[PDB]
Formats: C-alpha cells, sequence, structure tokens
C-alpha cells in the first residue's frame, strides 16, 4: 500500500541504519517551510535516546534533505497488528516510561511537541520507543504567551485547547500521552471525537463535566458554554478496565482537567506503576 | 505550572553563551558599520510594528543578523537583504502567522526580489547551521518579571523598552549576555518606576547581584538618559503607545543607588 | 507609505546580486555527500559504506515519507 519509495541505508557501528527524507522547495515564494524550520532547529537541540535522531540536513538548490535515525515500526501500526492480541503490561509500562523520559527532556529544553499520537511514536526490535515529528513543535517561554489555537490531532487534544484557553503549556503533551497510555491498554482510542464539540462531549461523559470546583475558571474560558450537558464523572476503573490500581492512579493524574494540577512528565517518572518497569522486546515481529 | 522554570532558565543560560555573536565583529567588516547596523535594526522595529509581530521575533532576528555578520562579509547594499531574510526566518520560527515573502519584499520598498530574499534565507540558514532557537534578552525578562513585588505592567513595559534599546547599539551591548542585559533592564525599570531594586529572589535564581550587573547598568542608564537624542527613534515612538503605557515618555532617574 | 516601507542603502544591481547569491548558496554538497556516500544534488546513491536501498513506503513508518503541513 502507499505509493512511493524511501531511501534507506545501512552502515555499521551504533547508528547503522538511517532513512532519507526529502522536501521539494518553492524557490520564488515561501522558501523553507516554517514546519521544517521549527522541526530542524528544535530537533537538533533534542539529542535523547527516546527522541528519533536528526542526523543531518542538506539544503540544495531546491531540495532539503533530512537524514534520520531509522526505526522499524510506529505504535499505531503496532497496535493495529496487535489489535486482537493485547500488548503485555510489561511492554506497555516500558513504552510509557520511555515516552515520559523523552517528553520530560523536551519540556526541560523549552519545547512543546504538540502532536503526540501513535503514528508519531516509532518503535524498534530492541524494545525502544521514540518521539518523532517535531514539525508542529514550538519553543516556549516562561511564562507562556498565547500560541497557535486548536493544535493537536483531535483525538489527543487537551480540553484547554478545546475550551479556547488563551495560554496552553506542557500539560497539553501529558494529556495526549495519557490518551495513548489508555490506548495501548485496549488498542482503541480513548476519545475518538468526530468534531471539536463531539471530542469535548466524549471527554465530559468519561471524566464528568468540569465545574468551578474541579477546574477553577473553567466556566470563564472563551469557548465554555453553560449549555453544556452536565455529565457525572464515571468510576475511573471503568475508563480502562484492565488497568490496575497503580496504572489507574497514574492515568487519572495524566488526565486531570486542571492543567496546573495535571502531573508533569518528570513527576510521572517516580510513580509506583514503574516500580517494576523493564525493557521487553516487542511481543510481535516488526 | 512552574515545574520546568528552573530547568529552562539553566538551559537558556547554557545556550546564550553558545549563540553569542563575536563581540568585535564589526571591525572585520570591510564596508558596513555599527551606524549602518543601527539603521537596519531601527527599520526592523518599524517593520515589526507594521505587521504587528511579537517583540521576541525582533530579538531573534537581531541575534541571527549579528551571528551572520560575525562570519560573513556584507556590502552595504546587501545589508537590508540580510535583515529582511533574518526577519522572515524569525517570523517563520516565532509567529503563528508569519508575513509572506511578498510582504517582506514590499516593505523594503521593493529593493530586492522574492527569489533574492529566498536565496539569502538559504544563506543565513547555512551560515547559522539551522540553529535558530536562540535565547534572547526578551526570554530572560519574561522569566524575571515573575518576581515582581507585586506585578507591575509599567515596570514590565519599561524593562522591555530598555531591552530593545540595547539592540540598536552594537557598542557596547554586544559585550553583554542576554541574561545580563535583561537583569540590568529589569532593575533599571523597576527602580525607575517604583524605587525598588533587583529582588533577592532573583539573586538566588540567576546568581547575579547589582555588583555583577553594575557594568551593564552604567551603560544602560546612560543609554536610557540619552535616548531622546539618539538618531534612531522607532523604539521610543513604539513605546509611547498606550499599549506600553507610554513608558518611553517617563523620566529616567538622574542617578541610581548602587 | 507606510513609514516602514523604505529602502536603506540604495538601488541594487539585480543581475550581479542574483549571481553573487547563487554562488554563495553553492556550498551544501561537500562533506555530507562524502559521509553518506549519496549525491544529494542528483539524488543518486554512490561510493559505498552506506548500502542505500530504495524501500517501498509501506515497509517503514509513514513518518519517513510524510510531507510538511
Amino acid at each position: 500500500g502507499t505509493y512511493g519509495v524511501v531511501y534507506k541505508a545501512r552502515n555499521k557501528l551504533t547508528g547503522e541504519v538511517v532513512a532519507l527524507k526529502k522536501i521539494r522547495l518553492d524557490t520564488e515564494t515561501e522558501g523553507v517551510p516554517s514546519t521544517a524550520i521549527r522541526e530542524i532547529s528544535l530537533l537538533k537541540e533534542l539529542n535523547h535516546p527516546n527522541i528519533v535522531k536528526l542526523l543531518d540536513v542538506i539544503h540544495t538548490e531546491n531540495k532539503l534533505y533530512l537524514v534520520f535515525e531509522f526505526l522499524h515500526q510506529d505504535l499505531k501500526k503496532f497496535m493495529d497488528a496487535s489489535a486482537l492480541t493485547g500488548i503485555p503490561l510489561p511492554l506497555i509500562k516500558s513504552y510509557l516510561f520511555q515516552l515520559l523520559q523523552g517528553l520530560a527532556f523536551c519540556h526541560s529544553h523549552r519545547v512543546l511537541h504538540r502532536d503526540l499520537k501513535p503514528q508519531n511514536l516509532l518503535i524498534n526490535t530492541e524494545g525502544a520507543i521514540k518521539l518523532a515529528d517535531f514539525g508542529l513543535a514550538r519553543a516556549f517561554g516562561v511564562p507562556v504567551r498565547t500560541y497557535t489555537h486548536e493544535v493537536v490531532t483531535l483525538w489527543y487534544r487537551a480540553p484547554e485547547i478545546l475550551l479556547g484557553c488563551k495560554y496552553y503549556s506542557t500539560a497539553v503533551d501529558i494529556w495526549s500521552l495519557g490518551c495513548i497510555f489508555a490506548e495501548m491498554v485496549t488498542r482503541r482510542a480513548l476519545f475518538p471525537g468526530d468534531s471539536e464539540i463531539d471530542q469535548l462531549f466524549r471527554i465530559f461523559r468519561t471524566l464528568g463535566t468540569p465545574d468551578e470546583v474541579v477546574w477553577p475558571g473553567v466556566t470563564s474560558m472563551p469557548d465554555y458554554k453553560p449549555s453544556f450537558p452536565k455529565w457525572a464523572r464515571q468510576d475511573f476503573s471503568k475508563v480502562v478496565p484492565p488497568l490496575d490500581e497503580d496504572g489507574r492512579s497514574l492515568l487519572s493524574q495524566m488526565l486531570h482537567y486542571d492543567p496546573n494540577k495535571r502531573i508533569s512528565a518528570k513527576a510521572a517518572l517516580a510513580h509506583p506503576f514503574f516500580q517494576d518497569v523493564t525493557k521487553p522486546v516487542p511481543h510481535l515481529r516488526l | 505550572v512552574p515545574d520546568y522554570h528552573e530547568d529552562i532558565h539553566t538551559y537558556l543560560r547554557e545556550m546564550e553563551v553558545k549563540c553569542k555573536p563575536k563581540v568585535g565583529y564589526m571591525k572585520k567588516q570591510p564596508d558596513i558599520t555599527n551606524s549602518m547596523r543601527a539603521i537596519l535594526v531601527d527599520w526592523l522595529v518599524e517593520v515589526g510594528e507594521e505587521y504587528k509581530l511579537q517583540n521576541e521575533t525582533l530579538h531573534l532576528a537581531v541575534n541571527y543578523i549579528d551571528r551572520f555578520l560575525s562570519s560573513m562579509s556584507v556590502l552595504r547594499g546587501k545589508l537590508q537583504l540580510v535583515g529582511t531574510a533574518a526577519m522572515l526566518l524569525a517570523s517563520k520560527f516565532e509567529e503563528i502567522y508569519p508575513p509572506e515573502v511578498a510582504e517582506f519584499v514590499y516593505i523594503t520598498d521593493d529593493t530586492y526580489t522574492k527569489k533574492q530574499v529566498l536565496r539569502m534565507e538559504h544563506l543565513v540558514l547555512k551560515v547559522l547551521t539551522f540553529d535558530l532557537a536562540a535565547p534572547t534578552v526578551n526570554q530572560f525578562l519574561t522569566q524575571y518579571f515573575l518576581h515582581q513585588q507585586p506585578a507591575n505592567c509599567k515596570v514590565e513595559s519599561l524593562a522591555m523598552f530598555l531591552g530593545e534599546l540595547s539592540l540598536i547599539d552594537a557598542d557596547p551591548y554586544l559585550k553583554y549576555l542576554p541574561s545580563v542585559i535583561a537583569g540590568a533592564a529589569f532593575h533599571l525599570a523597576l527602580y525607575t518606576v517604583t524605587g525598588q531594586s533587583w529582588p533577592e529572589s532573583l539573586i538566588r535564581k540567576t546568581g547575579y547581584t547589582l555588583e555583577s550587573l553594575k557594568p551593564c547598568l552604567m551603560d544602560l542608564h546612560q543609554t536610557y538618559l540619552k535616548a531622546p537624542q539618539h538618531a534612531q527613534q522607532s523604539i521610543r515612538e513604539k513605546y509611547k503607545n498606550s499599549k506600553y503605557h507610554g513608558v518611553s515618555l517617563l523620566n529616567p532617574p538622574e542617578t541610581l543607588n548602587l | 507609505k507606510p513609514s516602514a516601507c523604505r529602502n536603506l542603502f540604495g538601488p541594487v544591481d539585480h543581475e550581479e546580486l542574483t549571481r553573487d547569491l547563487e554562488k554563495h548558496c553553492r556550498d551544501m554538497e561537500e562533506a555530507s555527500q562524502r559521509k553518506w556516500n549519496f549525491d544529494f544534488q542528483n539524488h543518486k546513491p554512490l561510493e559505498g559504506k552506506y548500502e542505500w536501498q530504495e524501500v517501498e513506503k509501506g515497509s517503514l513508518p509513514e513518518f519517513y515519507y510524510r510531507p510538511p503541513r
């Protein structure tokens, strides 16, 4: 499936297989895409074992080449492939741990990924999972200013963004990661909305419609509407049934409405859920 | 969510020492001068205002310019081209909606062509090796503001005003780090508006004191004092606007209390 | 017209300007083509040490061929 080819190559040493990525450039108007400008500038500042390495960039007369670290598969495809099998908890725990490491690194280097989804998390035969695609990433500031609205693939978009938050932060990436965590457990997306309003309603039905108590200021947000149906919060054990006490604890902390209360990637790294983490190789052949 | 504030502050302190243009680079330029540079930067303040771009975008562009001029020889007729290319790159990097190339060509009163702006863009990226995520005086100020006793928008606007003035003059500002210029701007602005000084909480954070900031402060106070007589006036005009509480109109103190 | 709309240091020799820029831009080829034994100019693999092979898009993660937004 999928029309086209990609140049791949193997050398030796530690970083032997690499993939070539190429961009055609508009010479009379626009020039280098700003997405490429953000990904290249930011990615070259993010050398971490859980962040897919940008190894080189070649800017020719009308083309821009990106030499990346090569990885076998992506999480969406892995989950699709394991759709009827079930990913072992030890492998789920290892993936989450590693994703938190990679995310924490991004944040401590003032970069928001802003588009964390299974398709952007690449995996290899050794049990490693890495963050890919920083085309929508942005270098943030302290305090954060107002940035691009309604970012993040719908299914993984935090309610702050949906409610029109004037300012959003690192917490938008933790929400996405919480959705992916829940998804690795069932292989089915947590909140597959069909529109912005549908996405919000799905979140409210699962986590309950937020009030001023749960999320101070929620009812003053730009896109908040008092017409919102008031759903009751459901037993967290019901959100993802297979998850244990520790898993549910972490997930609930990752899906906290209040972005100022939602757990940080570095804080999550110390949660008892990881008390037994290891690095299993995938359960299916890649 | 102040969870990463310290990590970030430390990371920026590390990166600013790297993304720092050569202090005496202008001597190596066969044709351009500090005065031509002041002229270029001032026009960029105007361009930033015309297209309602962020102040960060302006600071980034100046960083790119100085780094490019720190290694590339440029004749006076290509200087505005480097400036336009740098602003385009900073807009692409920082802005939600960056102005199109045609808008940048227009704004130069049609001095260069679209293809030319793009080839220059190609050249700046190559020379800077795509390292565009540079720390700025603006990024540090933004962090220091979180230490106001209590928050004052007039202090913030005046501090931002002082930080921008530092951009115009390669001599002496090229010799100070963004974090230092930001410290001096915050203190001078705070002192001017409230009579208070560099907070001790900020000494714990930065490790800077008025003593370490002094040299920058002496320079900055003089710049602040002579500002109404400067050949370049786009920043002063910009800060007369009520958006910035008309802070450029305020009177600088005669002396400081160091 | 607006006030920001200004030329700063005079008219430019467009023919020579474009030619000077073309030259300067002709740098990114050198050592990279060397390291990866690939001719980025002509998009043609070469030399050896990196066994370049064109693989079909369905065999590797879609990220690798995904175009910018």
